RNA sequence: CGGGAAACCAAAGUCUUUGGGUUCCGGGGGGAGUAUGGUUGCAAAGCUGAAACUUAAAGGAAUUGACGGAAGGGCACCACC
């Protein structure tokens, strides 16, 4: 039928503000380091500029009295090529039903991603900050800042999540187990993950405090709301 | 961050540990920012004027986070410096 | 704080005292030594009662900082504490929680149950330890009554204080309320409260 | 043999007495007339059942307390414990011993003056 | 994979410890791997006692005590339901039955 | 025992070879 | 056997950094260890530190403000000329913009930025980040 | 604490943010601790020690089944008294 409003009513305090008033962005959201579980939140800020990527479906089974009992796993990464990725897993009966719920948890893992510069500051960041790496089963990942224009040198499975988060250059390493799809994906989205939480000599002065969105909008969750 | 033309280019700055100087990560959801009220000085009743914390996921599951909130009420003029 | 109109005065004193306040257990955890006085020459450990009083007013100084009274919410599993806290959120409107906490009732979006709390205010860290470790999910502050033997390993302010059961817990339930209630102007700071102290306390015999 | 109740005649039993116990007495034939009137049950075996074990629960709440069930003759007895009790004009008076550790730590915060003193024994109880 | 931290044996500290010979089938183990079981037992049954209390020439006497202590393998031990096997948590537990 | 009774058949053959090639010569 | 001292010190700093401590305690002292911590302290990644005198070589205690990510030595110390330092600070450093490689030179201990302005080769002592 | 494939380990930690000193020693599974030379011993034997040829896996930790002349509860005249 025809796509009209009420599809979505919130049933979480930041879902009730989000829907309503001047919560502007997700860095709003993540400076308080909330928990996001409502899907609707991240289709309200990013929308149709997020694009979608299937990785692999994978079988798995269990031992029975009567039979061997299969279930199919979906691997999926989403991102909108400036600055947000993420990625879900889901297992289920059928595949259809696997895809569309790993959507709803690569949305729900979205992270924000830091940039900078390998030389002189001209321009805009198009690199990695600094030497970063991640970790997963056995498999390892590591990446480098690179010159402009060099593009992304890496495996297949690693440079499109760095694609996704609107990274332009970079040079990689990985070590171990790498056949294994699920664990090497991981690694690449910790190592992404880190970029924002490594201590750098322009993060060094103090920091100075506000009031949360709860604190702001303490009257708007009273006054005419449930 | 900044580019050569002197202007900002990160998407935003975040929050750094009271007690520890360390960065608080967007997905850091055992850390918390903590809230007290001041109080006037011929009658001690609240003004409406308050001071705030922000502490690390990391030193609350240690146990060391009563001990941090301690010191930074004894440095800042809350339990002035006798006990 | 040092004002005088924050000093703790002669009757409070009397009142810890004659509730047993001041007597800890035979063990001592690391983490509570900077809250004792002395071990006595039999195996007990001496609370310092002015250490109480500050770490109480620090307490009543982040209730008051909220805006709604009913994002505050107070707990107790073990009986001693349950009149007490049913008479607290009474006095001032914080939600009670009293006998068995559901697990997920903080982290369970969908449950019948489900709440959102901004501060949370528990009677004993051993026993109350399901909500407790629940908050490290959702970015919650905490508010504890410890023992010299407490485990701190989720709380942001501990009070030091008799936990162990009858008079003890009660008191100090009902001097969380008369602080809380004064310094947000509700009553007076010299004028003594209407409400008694024994009706916070847990089933003396009663005939 | 087995005569245990299932769950579809325990949990209509405790719905019926949450809302109709001023109707509700210990005469089975009473009993299994009032079922009828107050609520649709498919079949006849079934409101047999029912009325069973309503009046098996009857006999039970003139004793005590049932965890399942409430009503406002047992809840207002209950806001009379809570409340205030008969038992005293005034509290447990302050008049209390202190021991010579407790007198000291006293003495540094500026207090005492009001308590009785005595020892403990020569050495740690064994 | 290892079972046990302590190997099935007591000894920590020492290189060598002396062999005792089983009383069910006299197979050779260390002293500190038997298992030890010391019974305190009268020599006249709960049954019999009043039969032989009355055909007594005394007007006070206490029938005495016999005393045995016993030693097995593990496979004895096993068979004759001296221990039980048990779940991969409760093997942890080092306190005795209850009474 | 089957390896400590493949090092003992060794051992038999290798007693059998000696004896059999230092007569030779 | 204690077959070198400032490596000592180096490690003590950094799992003190690493549990969240405010202060540190370093023994025995040594002229290497005083000289590379105020190299440390002039580019703002430790606190001011006291000396305690005991007849038997000294004892140093340090303040620490959070901002250090790593400390460390190169055990044999290796020699380096100009042409040469390029390929260790792409080999050590986490980037081109921050962190810097320590070396003891003929014009004294330094920084690696300090040697190329005063025209000198050396030996590795360490670096921080 | 932190580490690891995990079982587990206050060391089996302080490691891609990789350098305290120093000795012995491993390189897919077999043929093989074999043949041949040397050497020690009364003898049994110890020490040192190959290659031709052959092969797609051999192996470690853990999960769900099935199975036991393993243990503990309970049941059935298509089981027994």
């Amino acid at each position: 039928g025809k796509a009209e409003d009420k599809e979505w009513l919130p049933v979480t305090k930041l879902g009730r503000l989000v829907k309503d008033v001047k919560i502007k962005s997700l860095e709003e959201i993540y400076l308080f380091s909330l928990p996001i579980k409502e899907s609707e939140i991240i289709d309200f800020f990013l929308g149709a500029a997020l694009k979608d990527e299937v990785l692999k479906i994978m079988p798995v089974q269990k031992q029975t009295r009567a039979a061997q009992r299969t279930r199919f796993k979906a691997f999926v990464a989403i991102g909108d090529y400036n600055g947000h990725v993420g990625l879900g897993v889901k297992c289920s009966k059928e595949v259809a039903t696997a895809i569309r719920g790993a959507i709803i948890l690569a949305k729900l893992s979205i992270v924000p991603v830091r940039r900078g510069y390998w030389g002189n500051k001209i321009g805009k960041p198009h690199t990695v900050p600094c030497k970063v790496t991640g970790r997963c089963g056995s498999v390892l990942v590591h990446l480098i800042p690179a010159p402009r224009g060099t593009g992304i040198v890496s495996a297949p499975v690693p440079k499109k999540l760095l694609l996704m988060a609107g990274i332009d250059d970079c040079y990689t390493s990985a070590w171990s187990c790498t056949a294994t799809l699920g664990n090497f994906a991981k690694a690449t989205f910790d190592a992404i993950s880190k970029t924002y939480s490594y201590l750098t000599p322009d993060l060094w002065k103090e920091t100075v405090f506000t009031k949360s969105p709860y604190q702001e909008f303490t009257d708007h969750l009273v006054k005419t709301h449930t | 961050m900044q580019n050569d033309a002197g202007e900002f280019v990160d998407l935003y700055v975040p929050r750094k540990c009271s007690a520890s100087n360390r960065i608080i990560g967007a997905k850091d959801h055992a850390s918390i920012q903590m809230n007290v009220a001041e109080v006037d000085k011929v009658t001690g009743r609240f003004n409406g004027q308050f001071k705030t914390y922000a502490i690390c996921g990391a030193i609350r599951r240690m146990g060391e986070s009563d001990d941090s909130i301690l010191r930074l009420a004894k440095a800042d003029g809350i339990v002035s410096k006798n006990f | 704080g040092a004002l005088d109109v924050l000093q703790m005065k002669e009757e409070d004193v009397l009142k810890f005292l004659a509730a047993g306040t001041h007597l800890g257990g035979t063990n001592l955890d690391f983490q509570m030594e900077q809250y004792i006085y002395k071990r006595k020459s039999d195996g007990i450990y001496i609370i310092n009662l002015k250490r109480t009083w500050e770490k109480l007013l620090l307490a009543a100084r982040a209730i008051v900082a909220i805006e709604n009274p009913a994002d505050v919410s107070v707990i107790s599993s073990r009986n001693t504490g349950q009149r007490a806290v049913l008479k607290f959120a009474a006095a001032t409107g914080a939600t009670p929680i009293a006998g068995r906490f559901t697990p997920g009732t903080f982290t369970n979006q969908i449950q019948a149950a489900f709440r959102e709390p901004r501060l949370l205010v528990v009677t004993d860290p051993r026993a109350d330890h399901q909500p407790l470790t629940e908050a490290s999910y959702v970015n919650l502050p905490t508010i504890a009554l410890c023992n010299t033997d407490s485990p701190l390993r989720y709380v942001d302010i501990a009070i030091p204080c008799n936990n162990k059961g009858a008079h003890s817990v009660g008191l100090m339930w009902w001097m969380l309320a008369r602080e809380v209630l004064r310094m947000r102007g509700t009553i007076s700071r010299e004028h003594p409260w209407e409400v008694m102290p024994d009706l916070y306390f847990y089933r003396d015999p009663e005939e | 043999m087995g005569r245990v109740r299932t769950k579809t005649v325990k949990k209509a039993a405790r719905v019926i007495i949450e809302k109709y116990y001023t109707r509700l007495g210990n005469d089975f034939h009473t009993n299994k007339r009032v079922c009828e009137e107050i609520a649709i049950i498919p079949s006849k075996k079934l409101r047999n059942k029912i009325a069973g074990y309503v009046t098996h629960l009857m006999k039970r709440i003139q004793r005590g307390p049932v965890r399942g069930i409430s009503i406002k003759l047992q809840e207002e007895e209950r806001e009379r414990r809570d409340n205030y009790v008969p038992e005293v004009s005034a509290l447990d008076q302050e008049i209390i011993e202190v021991d010579p550790d407790t007198k000291e730590m006293l003495k540094l915060l500026d207090f005492g003056s009001l308590s009785n003193l005595q020892v403990t024994q020569p050495t740690v109880g064994m | 994979t290892k079972k046990r931290r302590n190997n099935g044996r007591a000894k920590k500290g020492r290189g060598h410890v002396q062999p005792i010979r089983c009383t069910n089938c006299a197979c050779c183990v260390p002293k500190d791997k038997a298992i030890k079981k010391f019974v305190i037992r009268n020599i006249v049954e709960a049954a019999a006692v009043r039969d032989i209390s009355e055909v007594s020439v005394f007007d006070a006497y206490v029938l005495p005590k016999l005393y045995v202590k016993l030693h097995y393998c593990v496979s004895c031990a096993i068979h004759s339901k001296v221990v039980r096997n048990r779940s991969r948590e409760a093997r942890k537990d080092r306190t005795p039955p209850p009474r | 025992m089957r390896a400590k009774w493949r090092k003992k058949r060794m051992r038999r053959l290798k007693r059998k070879r000696r004896k059999m090639r230092q007569r030779s010569k | 056997v204690r077959m070198n001292v400032l490596a000592d010190a180096l490690k003590s700093i950094n799992n003190a950094e690493k549990r969240g401590k405010r202060q540190v305690l370093i023994r025995p002292c040594s002229k290497v260890i005083v000289r590379f911590l105020t190299v440390m302290m002039k580019h703002g990644y430790i606190g001011e530190f006291e000396i305690i005198d005991d007849h038997r070589a000294g004892k140093i205690v340090v303040n620490l403000t959070g901002r250090l990510n790593k400390c460390g030595v190169i055990s044999p110390r290796f020699d380096v000329q100009l042409k040469d330092l390029e390929k260790w600070q792409n080999n050590l450093l986490p980037s081109r913009q921050f962190g810097f490689i320590v070396l003891t030179t003929s014009a004294g201990i330094m920084d690696h930025e300090e040697a190329r302005r005063k025209h000198t080769g050396g030996k590795i002592l360490g670096f921080f980040f």
